[PDB]
């Protein structure tokens, strides 16, 4: 993994220590398994209880120690992790702060969440227990081959007989359901989704029901026969699979291994008594092997995922009231224009609109006015100067925006409408929301203005639309852009917020993604867009006019 | 756990029983070759060594039979697994469709959608991966401590009772690892609940030109909290490394005294080597124990959301238009009320509206008058007949409804339309798609009817989806109709196929609408108002706006918002 590594640089030198810390624990931990063959050497010499007394305290120290090194190692380990994780806490919080305003709009990726806590936990785990369980599953299973190699080579190259055995039916088992094999994540995947619709789509089949029920009964047991006809056939395989690593078989391969060479007296009966010790759990100890290693891979997943965060894009800087827009192009996949050539200008104090079928870029131009992202071709001239040459602090100043999805913020109202001039007073906060036409429900609040805001609250997606209107009043801006859909998402509240939406726009540049072809009747300007390409400028009485695509579709409702 | 049993069919307890015979006659063999090891060893490292080869034949032979009955083990294990796996998954699709919606939560549905979609590759190998090596290796050293027992009872004695000390460590190493990890995560959760509530709103903060300050106290938040969370670090040192420590301090232990009675005279060097290692044998399968302890935790949780699909409450069981009555009823999820004594008694033929905000439960009503559920309180009856206690197929053929949700099957339009009525001829479907305005669709389509309209095959807005969703409900014959619609300006043939479908409906049957728009529930012949669950109006249309109540002041509200437009007053 590259990302994965280049996230994890800082931490090599630790881990590399944890990776002898952990391999040096494992030789302790087996190291009694060494002493009690010492221990039927010694009786078979008949050493006095002296030696025995030595021994035992031998054994008895070196547990200990093992046991205060793994202790040791956990707790560094654990503080080592601890200020890496503080460390990427607070580097990607430098980054989200950096972003472009749409990738946090972005689709067919991971949430947020899953980005941010989920590939945090799933790297704590990658440092503090699956790189130190994924190299004692290694160094035991060396170690245990290589000291019963120095036992005896003869029993010890027999263990691989059973081994040897699994190996080949594993490898057979694969290669003749290579296609099955492939199909299996694909079918899993397929009936989950099946099943997700069958869920979500229950009220149709508890109703109308009829092919429904059917076709997801038939899907699920065509998945069922599916794994049965893939596995039935190799449980022949399967099961001798399974007898070969018992510690059972190997004890009994063991015996007759070695049992012939002691009565025939080539191998002393000691040499056989580390293979009894540690050669029985052998195959049990190499099946670890994959468990151990399958735990790195989850977690450099997540340590690619969040460098690929890390290295998304930033939101570069370079370098009359008047928004132009001249040959804009923008591609949101490589070389798959949404918005092609788009050409206009709209004129100071001017409330503008463009409409289209659903599905042109008009929101997208809307939100590439207000860059939640930057023009592959072409510019944006806002009083003549490119939008991609002013700060956050210049650009936000000269154009605000109400998308959807409104957005509560921490603390209460009087400091959730003041955000951009936070030393404005309560009265100021009042009179907003007054032309918020949403003072009168804040009013009504148990805490009127001191509510406190966040996460979550009572209030409703049109209350929190209009606070979010409120705030956008303070923002003072010679432009602005809008969503038309915000103007009727809450039919409750649709009559305030179309009062309110109207009081912001008041003698300000306004741009509008227009959906509804009857509100923009008065407006001061129409466009239309098809493809990314513009079909009709002009007002509303030419548009009727012309006879074109927005008489054909207003015609049509 | 009970579950497990409980999964398996009545077909196969001819398997069960034959499967733990040959379970414990395995173990018992595990056991007995196992102390086998006495006299074999005894004269393995005794002056005799040939005397070895006789209880070599017996170990032989033993693991032979041990070969045979683990075969059979595992045969019928891989036979079990996908008889339960086709038991489990018919009865959870045989289960689901009779399980009530209220079942259907957001968690509850995720967790049914992990156990009909994520359970497939387990249950096909639960009972030969996990319960054949855990009773295998939970069963071992207690059958050596018995076996032992037979040459000598307080040999036997001390082998057995190290096995409750070392099942209590394995228990104590357990709670003591998950513990520590269920900590750990808690504490990464908990500092990177800063972080999600910055990366929500820094759209809005960056709107308000504060970006930086939020940031700033981010990071300070940040860095005051691992100050504290650098320090304190005790839970996860008696670990893996508690049983690590127990299962080689024990050997030391067993091992130290063997060699205490070879002094004391009362055994030889052959004899305390040989229970050496028969007691290192003892203790091998307390190993394999702790490694399936994440299997057997992973499959915990799988045969508990299985057994959560095998636990949801089922609806009990007990053509002119019909009667649909409704008496005191209410319906809440958990303790927030969405309905708080509604009653009515539709008569037959009629056609009516239920109106109001958002957070009443028109289409909790709907779905109820439907028998999508039982009410949490009072009585829902067609004609007197409660609707829970009708057979299935009157149950199914009784209503007819237009689901907020189109929920589309990803079918061809010709199956989309004919689910109301799949025995019904073209005809009616002509009729359905002149009322429901689709017939401008097909219009549009390639093949018409026949047309895949699937999410991959035809890319339909909002207003073909309802649009088809209405010739649905027009269809069927069922002698109740119902319509719940989100119908909007966006495509204005949403409102007009509703008009037409529910004027023009030849067949004589109930009718009800929940809808937002005016203009179009005129033709409802009464009104139902309802406010948090409650009724508060009832009458007609035109009678509720000449009363001057609720609903005026609704029509006034939305008349001056439908007139409004944008550029000026
Ligand atoms: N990542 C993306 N997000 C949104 N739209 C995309 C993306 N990639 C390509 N597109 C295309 O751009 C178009 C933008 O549609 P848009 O007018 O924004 O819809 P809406 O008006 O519902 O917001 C879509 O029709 C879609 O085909
Ligand atoms: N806890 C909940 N979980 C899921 N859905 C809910 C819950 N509470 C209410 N609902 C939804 O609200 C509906 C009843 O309210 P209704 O007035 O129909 O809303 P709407 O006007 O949006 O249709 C039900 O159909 C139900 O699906
Ligand atoms: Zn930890």
């Amino acid at each position: 993994a590259e990302a994965g590594s280049r996230l994890l640089a800082p931490l090599k030198k630790p881990l590399i220590v944890s990776g002898v810390l952990q391999a040096l624990i494992t030789l302790i931990e087996l190291a009694p398994f060494v002493l009690l063959v010492e221990l039927a050497r010694l009786l078979l010499g008949g050493a006095e209880a002296e030696r025995l007394w030595t021994l035992g305290l031998t054994a008895v120290s070196l547990i200990g120690l093992g046991a205060v090194l793994a202790a040791a190692m956990t707790l560094w380990l654990h503080r080592v992790d601890a200020r890496f994780a503080h460390e990427l806490r607070g580097r990607l919080l430098t980054k989200l702060s950096r972003l472009p305003l749409g990738w946090f709009t972005r689709r067919g990726s991971a949430s947020t969440k899953q980005l941010v806590q989920d590939d945090t936990l799933a790297l704590h785990y990658l440092i503090t227990h699956a790189i130190p369980d994924a190299v004692a599953a290694v160094v035991a299973p060396v170690a245990v081959l290589v000291y019963l190699f120095v036992a005896d080579w003869r029993v010890a190259l027999v263990l691989f007989i059973p081994v040897l055995v699994y190996l080949v039916l594993m490898s057979v088992m694969t290669i003749q359901s290579g296609s099955k094999i492939a199909q299996a994540p694909r079918w899993a995947e397929r009936m989950g989704g099946e099943a997700g619709a069958f869920l979500e789509g229950q009220p149709v089949i508890r109703i109308f029901g009829g092919a429904a029920a059917s076709r997801f009964r038939r899907r699920l047991d065509d998945y069922i026969d599916f794994l049965v006809s893939w596995q039935r056939p190799f449980v022949g395989k399967k099961t001798l699979m399974d007898l070969v690593t018992r510690p059972a078989t190997f004890l009994w391969i063991i015996l007759v291994a070695g049992v012939p060479l002691v009565v025939t007296g080539r191998m002393d009966p000691v040499n056989l008594l580390p293979f009894l010790l540690l050669g029985t759990t052998f195959g049990a100890r190499l099946l670890g092997i994959g468990y151990g290693l399958s735990g790195i891979q989850t977690g450099m997943l997540a340590a690619r995922r969040i460098q690929t965060v890390l290295d998304e894009p930033e939101l570069v800087v370079r370098d009359p009231g008047t928004v132009e827009l001249d040959r804009v192009s923008f591609e949101y996949r490589p070389g798959v224009p949404v918005i092609r050539d788009v050409t206009l200008t709209l004129r100071p104090g001017t409330v503008t609109a463009l409409v289209g079928p659903s599905g042109s870029g008009k929101s997208t131009l809307a939100a590439l006015v207000a860059r939640f992202h930057d023009v592959t071709q072409g510019a944006i001239r806002v009083d003549g100067r490119d939008i991609r040459t002013l700060t956050a602090d210049e650009l936000y100043r000269r154009v605000g925006f109400v998308l959807q999805d409104a957005q509560l913020v921490h603390g209460s109202v009087a400091e959730n409408i003041a955000l951009a001039e936070p030393d404005a007073g309560l009265e100021r906060i009042r009179t907003a929301a007054r032309d918020a036409q949403i003072h009168d429900r804040i009013t009504r609040m148990p805490d009127g203005y001191d509510s406190v805001l966040g996460a979550g609250s009572a209030l409703s997606g049109g209350e929190r639309q209009r606070v979010t209107i409120a705030r956008a009043i303070l923002a003072d801006t010679p432009v602005l852009v809008l969503d038309e859909a915000t103007a009727f998402a809450d039919p409750e509240s649709e009559y305030l917020v179309q009062q309110a939406i109207n009081r912001l726009t008041r003698d300000r540049t306004v741009l509008v993604i227009a959906h509804r072809l009857h509100t923009i009747t008065h407006a001061d300007q129409i466009v239309v867009l098809d493809d990314g390409r513009i079909v009709e400028v002009g007002t509303h009485d030419e548009l009727l006019a012309a006879g074109g695509r927005y008489r054909g579709l207003w015609d049509s409702g | 756990i009970r579950t497990l049993l409980r999964l398996v069919p009545a077909e196969k307890r001819g398997a069960v029983a034959g499967y733990a015979v040959l379970t414990l006659l395995s173990v018992l063999l595990r056991a007995v070759g196992a102390v086998l090891l006495i006299p074999l060893l005894a004269a393995l490292f005794s002056d005799t060594p040939s005397d070895a080869w006789l209880w070599l034949g017996w170990l032989t032979a033993v693991t032979l039979a041990g070969w045979v009955t683990d075969t059979n083990t595992a045969r019928l294990g891989f036979d079990l697994g996908f008889a339960v796996l086709s038991r489990t998954q018919h009865d959870m699709a045989d289960r689901l469709p009779n399980v009530a919606m209220s079942w259907f939560t957001p968690d509850n549905t995720a967790t049914a959608r992990q156990a009909i979609a994520a359970t497939g590759p387990e249950l096909a190998g639960l009972v030969v991966n996990l319960l054949t090596p855990l009773i295998g290796a939970a069963l071992l050293p207690a059958a050596i401590g018995v076996a032992l027992l037979f040459v000598s009872v307080p040999l036997g004695l001390a082998a057995l009772a190290g096995v409750a000390v070392l099942f209590g460590a394995l228990a104590l190493s357990g709670r003591l690892s998950r513990a520590a990890d269920k900590v750990a995560g808690e504490t990464n959760s908990a500092f990177t609940e800063r972080i999600i509530e910055f990366a929500r709103t820094q759209q809005a903060l960056r709107a308000a030109r504060r970006v930086e300050p939020a940031r700033s106290q981010v990071g300070s938040a940040l860095a005051a909290q691992h100050g504290a969370g650098l320090r304190l670090l005790t839970m996860q040192i008696p670990g893996q490394v508690l049983f690590s420590l127990a299962g080689q301090v024990a050997l030391i232990g067993f091992a130290g005294m063997a060699v205490w009675l070879t002094v004391r005279g009362q055994l030889g060097v052959p004899e305390a080597i040989a229970l050496i290692v028969v007691l290192v044998r003892y203790l091998e399968p307390f190993a394999a124990i702790a490694d399936l302890a994440p299997a057997l935790e992973t499959t915990r949780a799988t045969l508990n959301r299985i057994q959560a699909v095998l636990d949801a409450p089922t609806l009990p069981a007990g053509g002119a238009a019909p009667s649909i009555e409704f008496d005191d009823v209410r319906f809440s999820y958990g303790d927030e009320v969405v309905l708080d004594g509604v009653s009515f008694t539709l008569r037959p033929g009629n056609t009516t509206a239920i109106v109001g905000p958002s957070g009443s439960g028109k289409t909790t009503i709907l779905s109820l008058i439907a028998g999508l559920q039982q009410p949490a309180s009072g009585r829902v009856l067609l004609d007197g007949v409660d609707v829970t206690t009708l057979d299935p197929e009157a149950r199914r053929a009784a209503v007819s409804v237009v689901f907020q949700h189109p929920y589309l099957f990803d079918g061809t339009l010709r199956d989309n339309v004919l689910v109301g009525d799949p025995e019904a001829d073209p005809d009616d479907v002509t009729a359905a798609m002149r009322l429901a305005r689709v017939d401008e669709l097909l219009d549009r389509l390639p093949d018409g009817d026949a047309t895949v309209v699937g999410e991959g095959g035809t890319a339909l807005s909002g207003g073909e989806r309802q649009r088809v969703s209405i010739a649905r409900a027009l269809l069927k014959p069922a002698p109740v109709l119902l319509v719940d619609e989100a119908t909007s300006a966006l495509d204005n043939a949403n409102e007009a196929a509703v008009v037409d479908a529910l004027t023009a409906d030849p067949r004589p049957r109930t009718r009800v609408i929940v809808a937002h728009r005016l203009a179009s529930i005129r033709h409802a012949d009464r009104v139902l108002f309802v406010e948090a669950g409650r009724v508060v109006e009832d009458g007609a249309i035109d009678e509720l706006l000449a009363a001057g109540g609720r609903f005026a002041q609704f029509w006034a509200q939305q008349q001056a918002a439908s007139e409004w437009a944008i550029g000026s007053t």
